[PDB]
């Protein structure tokens, strides 16, 4: 067949398998790319925490956490703890427009993990709560 | 300013005096050999004492890294020891108007009440000839407003070949205060 960019809906039967596992079963890599930090947490299909890493947990301080090298370092630290539990294929769910939004995705690949999808779950309200006032800096 | 958090897998110094999680002294070992123990037992290294010339690092579990600082959050709360003194500066002019001298004299009263150090400097007024007789009479005029609260730390000096005078003020020390108090009572009550 051809190749579609839309994810295979669970209900309808498909033929796309990864290591004999359906798309639903693949573990999920929740990335929260903030402006001053980047936390990464890998979970299974049944929401079971397997690995957690962040720039702070890798020995970075203050303004070094909001860089692209600290997010990549955090991906290698989470892709090395989850590869010992039998994780190879993951579903990336990026949340945030921070510096370590794409650099953490590269770090997960530098740990032996293969990314099959890229999901964006950045919080966008349909007017809800009021942000802080604009600054003059 | 430091925190009891893991340093990570990046060590600056090649030789470290590693310490066991249970407090056993592993002994000095190569930097590469330190990371092997962080994976073999999945433990994080924290620098216990920077001051010592030989690098000292202790590897403990994440729960052990939380309990440590969780006690440093109480020791400082129970017995806080913050003694740094901020230093403030003022640069006046001999011909400074009284109104501006009363506003700047009230600013010094807030600094002396917060146990700050006030560096006061006086300069020759614009196109004004004056000696150090009335140029040094402003310190005595400022200190008089604070009789007991403030006292000289340093004394007027010719910082810049005599054109300018610099002095430092401080909040009166507890002991000194008591002495001032004691003296005040005798003058009026005994009479």
């Amino acid at each position: 067949t051809k190749f579609s960019i839309y994810p295979p809906i669970p209900g309808e039967e498909s033929s796309l398998r990864w290591a004999g596992k359906k798309f639903e079963e693949i573990p999920i890599a929740h990335i929260k790319a903030s402006h001053n930090n980047t936390q990464i947490q890998v979970v299974s299909a049944s929401n079971e925490p397997l690995a957690f890493a962040s720039c702070g947990t890798e020995g970075f301080r203050n303004a070094k956490k909001g860089t692209g090298i600290a997010a990549q370092t955090a991906g290698i630290a989470a892709a090395a703890r989850a590869k010992q539990k039998g994780v190879i294929h993951i579903r990336v769910v990026v949340k945030g427009l921070g510096p370590g939004r794409l650099s953490a995705m590269h770090g997960l690949i530098m740990g032996g993990l293969e990314v099959i999808s890229i999901t964006d779950n950045t919080p966008i309200p349909h007017n809800g709560c009021r942000p802080r006032k604009a600054r003059k800096l | 300013k430091t925190a009891f958090s893991n340093v990570g897998r990046k060590i600056s110094q090649r030789v470290i005096h590693l310490f066991d999680e249970k407090g056993n002294d592993l002994g000095n070992m190569h930097r590469a050999n330190v990371i092997r123990l962080m994976d073999e037992r999945d433990l994080r290294l924290v620098q216990r004492n920077t001051s010592t010339e030989p690098a000292e690092y202790q590897l403990m579990t994440g729960l052990q890294i939380l309990q440590e600082r969780q006690r440093l959050r109480e020791m400082e709360k129970a017995n806080p020891k913050t003694g740094p003194t901020l230093r403030k500066e003022l640069i006046l002019s001999s011909n400074i108007g009284q109104h501006d001298l009363d506003t700047k004299t009230k600013q010094i009263q807030q600094w002396i009440k917060k146990k700050h150090l006030v560096q006061i400097t006086i300069k020759k007024g614009k196109n004004v000839d004056v000696s150090e007789n009335e140029m040094e009479e402003i310190f005595h005029q400022i200190l008089q407003t604070m009789p007991g609260i403030a006292t000289f730390s340093s004394r007027p000096q010719a910082v810049q070949g005599g054109k300018a005078l610099m002095c430092v003020l401080r909040a009166l020390s507890k002991n000194e205060e008591k002495a001032y108090k004691e003296t005040q009572e005798t003058q009026e009550r005994d009479t």
